[PDB]
C-alpha cells in the first residue's frame, strides 16, 4: 500500500539512559544502514527507542533470517530477536462477512 | 629480566565517556611498547602512551579513549605489551554487562 | 606574574578477574583530575568513612588557552574488601571546594 516494507523491534519498560543504537544483522552477520528520528522518553519514566531497517521485497519473501540485538545498559546480555516470513503457508481468500445489529439492541436509543 | 604485568582498569559499575589504562610495572630494561586491540582488530587512532617514569623499576602507562555505548556492548578490549621479544596478552569485559 | 574551572573526579576499579598474584590478592584504584585549574589539589581516600592514611601513591601534578594540569594517585586494595561490598570515595578538595565520587561492586 505505501512501498514502506520496514521492520523495527521496540524496547520499553527500561530506564530512561542515552546512547542506544539499534543494528540489524543477517543472517551472515553483514551490517545494514543506520536509521535517524531519535525518540524522547516518556511521562511516565519509561524509555522508547526504535530502530529502522531498509529491506528489499524479494529479500523478505525469500524467508531470510533477520536480528535485532538490543544494546541496553541494564541488560548484560544483548537479547536476540528473529523476524521472518514463515514459509511454507498456503493462501487462501478472506471471506468479508456483514453482522447488522440485532433488533434487541434498539431499545435503549 | 622479569616479565612485566598487564592489568587493565575499568569504568565503575555504576556509571562513569571513560579512558581505559594499561599498566606495566618491574620491568627491564626501560624501553617497553603498549598498545591496544579492539574485538581483535588492530587500534590505529585514539591511544596516547605517558612517557616512562621512574617507580631499579620502571613503570609506563598508556590510555585509550572509549565510549560508552561500545563498553557495555560486549566489546573485546586487550592490551598488547611486547617485551624482551614476549608478547602478552590480556582479555577484560564489564562485570555488570 | 583566563579562566578557573571547577575539577571533574573519575574514579578507575579493576574488573571481575584484575585480581592477581598470592592468596589474598590485591589490586589498585586510579583517582584522576583532568581540566583543573589552579594547579593545586588534595587527593584523600575514604573506605567507609574511614581515611586512608597508608597504602597509597600520588604522581606529581603534570601539565596535560586555559592552562590545563591533570593529577594521577594509585591506592592498593585488598581482594576481601572489594567482596565484602565496600564503598571507596576519592576526596578532592580544590580551592576550598569539595568534590566526592562513590563507587561500588554492586550493579
Amino acid at each position: 500500500l505505501t512501498k514502506s516494507t520496514k521492520l523495527t523491534c521496540l524496547v520499553t519498560d527500561l530506564t530512561t539512559y542515552d546512547s542506544v543504537t539499534i543494528s540489524w544483522t543477517r543472517q551472515n552477520g553483514e551490517a545494514v544502514k543506520t536509521h535517524t528520528n531519535i525518540s524522547e522518553s516518556h511521562p511516565n519514566a519509561t524509555f522508547s527507542a526504535v530502530g529502522e531497517a531498509s529491506i528489499c521485497e524479494d529479500d523478505w519473501n525469500s524467508g531470510e533470517r533477520f536480528t535485532c540485538t538490543v544494546t541496553h545498559t541494564d541488560l548484560p546480555s544483548p537479547l536476540k530477536q528473529t523476524i521472518s516470513r514463515p514459509k511454507g503457508v498456503a493462501l487462501h481468500r478472506p471471506d468479508v462477512y456483514l453482522l447488522p445489529p440485532a433488533r434487541e439492541q434498539l431499545n435503549l436509543r | 629480566e622479569m616479565n612485566p604485568n598487564v592489568n587493565v582498569f575499568v569504568p565503575p559499575r555504576d556509571g562513569f565517556k571513560s579512558k581505559l589504562i594499561c599498566e606495566a610495572t618491574n620491568f627491564t630494561p626501560k624501553p617497553i611498547t603498549v598498545s591496544w586491540l579492539k574485538d581483535g582488530k588492530l587500534v590505529e587512532s585514539g591511544f596516547t602512551t605517558d612517557p616512562v617514569t621512574i617507580e631499579q623499576t620502571y613503570k609506563v602507562i598508556s590510555t585509550l579513549t572509549i565510549s560508552e555505548i561500545d563498553w557495555l556492548n560486549l566489546n573485546v578490549y586487550t592490551c598488547r605489551v611486547d617485551h624482551r621479544g614476549l608478547t602478552f596478552l590480556k582479555n577484560v569485559s564489564s562485570t555488570c554487562a
